């Protein structure tokens, strides 16, 4: 699954400028991956927070 | 405390909590887009020769792979915490619940057409 | 009952005079002229529905602003603004968690009286520590001195 | 007449059908499980008069009708009369069209399979209901009572089911279904009243004896002591008004009839009674189950309203149960109707919206599908 | 939650798992080594109810569960269930993340190799623990007891290991290992109580018998005299309350079960018994070792809490031992809770920081590293 | 069987009814060596149903229920019992014996008592044990016609053996010792 993000690579037949292109779309996919990661971080701080919430409830309401 | 007093109190409380979750989130998101543009930096392609730009495509996919790994770890943790969210969520929806499912009381039916067809020409109330 | 009396406030009062005339009608079948439990049965068959001595008496309780054991005229306004299912968004684990993130400003899990006073002062509307503390209690059924999220649900149950 | 596209609920026994919508705490109306037909020669022309009467119509014109009940001992055999009762129930009094609403029906788990198959077929083929679900009366009773665990004695008109449920699970090896119900208590009373000089044999008379039982009878906490005085003095007698101005006065028969619940031999049945069934449903379960079932005996349905029954049952089971252990009975005021309420609760739960047979799955499989989809 | 990356200590046996952190005096929580699963069909919907239960959850909901132990005779045969037990141990009750703490696990010296290898793999792969160590039960008992020399007789639920240690070194040729344990005594008690009219054949029944054993059973100092009286008079019977209110009394069976430790033939085992194997562990060591092992018989593990066991073990070996010499037993109130205690001590020693396997060496070698680095 | 026949529309709840079901079981039921394929067909076709005449002249037909009942011996969960069933219990008794015993017991599983008269039971048991048993080894079942009557037949044999004439409690030893004597003289 990392490998469907460790996609196979093609650089040689890519002309210098075609290299610029594929590297650019790769960096776009990178930016998307950073977006995913950061939204997972925000969702995840919300997760950790509201699970602290959860256990607070667990204790106060066992 | 007055009636509409407490009304506006509670509704503005909940809307404020909404919009402020959204404000922490928009600052979170500024943080996001900035850090994305940094750790996934606006690119630099040219100058590197054919072989060099080949290495460049290869390493930009390698960075695909790194952020792959990063977001993958984060989403695995997010999956575990979604799991735990739902787990303690129902656990407590029992703890403070087992009935936190409210009811639909029999007095709570629609009476509009009732008032109307009953009052006829004077169809006023509901 | 401040929600029904706020509706009274937030709505027009000529509907309330209308319900006064309807309550004058609610002397019919009323050995009391008012709407008691039995009189709520007869007023509702005069109104179209028919709640139960528990439902009638509980609407009484649900209109017992004063605790008058009846549905008074003011309590009948409460009734007319009280006999349906409308309070929306059902803010719960998901939505009151979205909220509790700020209710519990702490990013921890407890709306203490400071969290609650801060959230209220953020509401923009007028804020009293009577407000903050009554809402603390509405929370503090577990009585943590600080509204837990379960306290938050005993507090903001359905309220929107 | 109704303001929501909710599920419909109909609890169809050998006595009466309780019907209304999911989300309420009461049926909109109760329709007796009866289709009536005239048993006399007509003489007047142009004065109306129906060929058949359904539900409340059958009782209203009963003076000259023979009244038949489509359901026997918990199951439907006269499917045609059931469809007519339902058409009336849904369209004239509940004011609904099942085509636009999913429907929940009930049965006892130890009833014959044909019941759930025919009820499912009628709603899908004559009413075009979008979905169906046949429920367990014990489940519905536990939802209504606020429990996940207990022994449910549902007091039917046909049969009594007697099932232990623990933590939401069935414990089927311990179900003690008993062939004793309200219609047998009624038959016993017709015979005991014959001993007193009042013969009740025709439909109108049979309906009266049922009504007598409902208003005058009780079980008593202590049968022998109650009979010692009931059999000795007029001070324990009660008079019932027959609908012609005459009265019938009933003494120890007032409790000897309901006593059949504790003594089924009164109607020729081989059984030690409803407290034996309750006890064995607990006893046949594992010892780490038994403690929760002893503390949660659940009364549901009719007969649970008899004076002395909740106290008598708790006494009768604690007498068979081991010492130290706490034996307890749950018997809410939502008597004779709590199972309907349970129907309403289940039909409207979010946890139940995946339990429905849809009018796709039904059309592809046919009515045998109910056996795979409901329970 | 700790102010140091203290090792976590988890004494995972075939009975209960005792867990807490290194440097403390006691485990934070104890858990049955159990994963439970329902043996019934669910009837009510929206009841929660898990597919599987872990530890104390499995025991608390046992009324309808079949309960399995992933560890048999000291070895994990089911590591998927141990992942669940450890998840529960660490995240639900100790509420710690092993990812930030070294973890110490325990086993007998001749425990088949798969046990320590799978324990190492689970902690490094599912918990991603920074370090691991699998420790010897006898070593852990010796630290807890304040000794470097003695016989560790560890008669717990799984196996009796019985290994002589001198100056902190194994004397492996003298390990008088025996396939006789507390679990066999439990099985024997279920059978002997069945003979008294109280059958114990299901999971719920097995957990009850284990509880009966722990509170009512003993070995005594003199079996034949104890039975001469127990078999002749009710004065030596002791009662026990079962969860459903039943009361069971046990007479000579109260000690005849436990006696199997000294007389293994009672359950069909071919063995000299734990006291002869204790004696031989001393005898099979060199003559200049024997004197120190005779003076230091170290009692640990389960079954050590039977009345008469410490007194009896010293009597039985001193009776086989030569005259003039003094033979002594060490049996502190820390008996059986010595393996966990030793884990806390060992994990915390500065010299033990050279024994821990890190999540570095692990990746190059894989879980087989445990056989190169632990013992 | 009383409960599953109730599902079919023939309730059996009284003493007379219990005796009828026992008679039905004894004459109509079988276990089948392969119950899964047998029920796939028996539950689908009336061609595998057998008619039984009830005492009053009424007729009950039984299909997959015919074997479903005996199957409980291999599927004890059908009656709420926490058990592996008779084939695994037999296997475990073999397993629990010493390794030089196990082979002789695998080769000598002996049927006695009742229910061992069901068609397919000798094959059902031998195949289930064989499936649980190790390879190379031959697993075998002995199923004599002295089935169900075998305990009585053994009593005749044992009572008559010369090596068993010293095993009898006399009506002297009995009175001197009382009934607890059975624990010293019989086994």
């Amino acid at each position: 699954i990392l490998a469907e993000r460790r996609k196979v690579l093609a650089i040689d037949h890519l002309n210098e400028d075609q290299l610029r292109e594929k590297a650019k779309e790769l960096w776009q996919s990178i930016y998307n991956l950073e977006a995913e990661k950061f939204d997972l971080q925000e969702k995840f701080k919300q997760q950790k927070y509201e699970i602290n919430v959860l256990r607070n409830r667990i204790n106060d309401n066992q | 405390i007055s009636a509409s007093r407490k009304l506006q109190l509670k509704t503005l409380l909940l809307q404020i909590a909404k919009q402020e979750l959204e404000r922490e989130a928009e600052e979170r998101r500024g943080e996001k887009g900035r850090a994305l543009s940094t750790r996934c930096q606006p690119l630099e392609l040219a100058g590197l020769g054919f072989a060099e730009l080949q290495d460049l495509c290869r390493q930009l996919h390698a960075r695909v792979d790194k952020v792959d790994e990063e977001r993958y770890d984060i989403e695995a943790k997010v999956t575990k915490n979604i799991t735990e969210i739902a787990d303690l969520t129902q656990k407590i929806f029992d703890l403070r619940g087992k009935f936190k499912r409210p009811t639909l009381r029999r007095v709570r039916i629609s009476a509009d057409a009732m008032m109307q067809a009953l009052l006829g020409a004077r169809a006023k109330e509901s | 009952d401040d929600i029904y009396k706020a509706a009274v406030e937030q709505l027009t009062e000529e509907q309330k005079n209308e319900f006064k005339a309807a309550f004058d009608i609610f002397v019919l079948g009323a050995e009391d002229g008012c709407i008691s439990t039995k009189e709520l049965g007869k007023v509702m068959r005069m109104l179209g529905q028919n709640p139960t001595p528990e439902e009638l008496q509980e609407m009484i309780d649900e209109v017992d602003e004063d605790g008058s054991g009846t549905v008074d005229f003011d309590e009948f306004l409460v009734m007319m603004v009280r006999c349906m299912k409308d309070d929306s968004k059902g803010k719960s684990e998901e939505e009151l968690s979205d909220l509790f993130r700020m209710f519990d400003k702490n990013a921890d899990g407890y709306i203490d009286l400071d969290e609650l006073k801060i959230m209220l002062q953020a509401t923009g509307e007028t804020i009293t520590e009577d407000d903050i503390e009554e809402l603390m209690k509405d929370g503090d059924k577990n009585n943590d001195g600080r509204i837990d999220y379960d306290e938050f649900l005993e507090f903001m149950k359905g309220v929107e | 007449d109704e303001d929501e596209t909710t599920a419909l609920v109909c609890d169809n026994g050998s006595g009466l059908v309780k019907a209304g919508f999911a989300g309420d705490d009461a049926p909109r109306a109760v329709f007796p499980s009866i289709v009536g037909r005239p048993r006399h020669q007509g003489v007047m022309v142009g004065m109306g008069q129906k060929d058949s009467y359904v539900g409340d119509e059958a009782q209203s014109k009963r003076g000259i009708l023979t009244l038949k009940y489509p359901i026997e001992h918990g199951i439907i055999t006269n499917w045609d009369d059931m469809e007519k009762i339902w058409h009336h129930t849904f369209y004239n009094e509940l004011r609904v069209a099942p085509e636009e609403h999913p429907t929940l029906l009930t049965e006892a788990p130890l009833n014959p399979k044909a019941n759930r198959e025919k009820m499912t077929q009628i709603m899908f083929e004559t009413f075009n209901v979008p979905a169906m679900y046949v429920a367990i009366q014990a489940v519905l009773s536990l939802y209504a009572s606020g429990r996940t665990t207990g022994i449910v004695l549902d007091s039917g008109d046909g049969v009594t089911h007697n099932v232990p449920i623990y933590e939401g699970y069935a414990l089927p090896h311990a179900i003690m279904r008993l062939d004793l119900a309200g219609r047998d208590l009624t038959d016993y009373l017709m015979k005991i009243l014959t001993e007193r000089g009042y013969s009740f044999v025709t439909t109108a008379e049979r309906e009266i004896v049922r009504d007598i039982k409902e208003k005058l009878c009780y079980v008593a906490l202590d049968f022998e002591n109650e009979m010692a005085t009931a059999a000795s003095s007029s001070s324990l007698e009660k008079s019932y008004e027959l609908p012609d101005g005459q009265v019938i006065t009933i003494g120890n028969e007032r409790f000897r009839c309901p006593e059949t619940l504790f003594q089924p031999s009164f109607i020729g049945m081989e059984s030690a009674g409803i407290h034996e069934t309750t006890y064995n449903s607990i006893m046949k379960c594992d010892i780490d189950i038994r403690k929760d079932l002893y503390a949660n005996n659940v009364m549901s349905g009719g007969t649970t309203m008899y004076p002395g029954i909740a106290d008598r049952m708790q006494k009768e089971i604690t007498a068979l149960a081991p010492s130290t252990m706490k034996i307890k009975i749950i018997a809410p005021p939502e008597r004779k109707y709590s199972v309907w309420i349970g129907g309403s609760i289940l039909a409207s739960l979010s946890t139940f919206q995946q339990m429905w047979i849809t009018k796709q799955e039904y059309d592809e499989a046919g009515p045998s599908i109910v056996h795979r989809k409901c329970f």
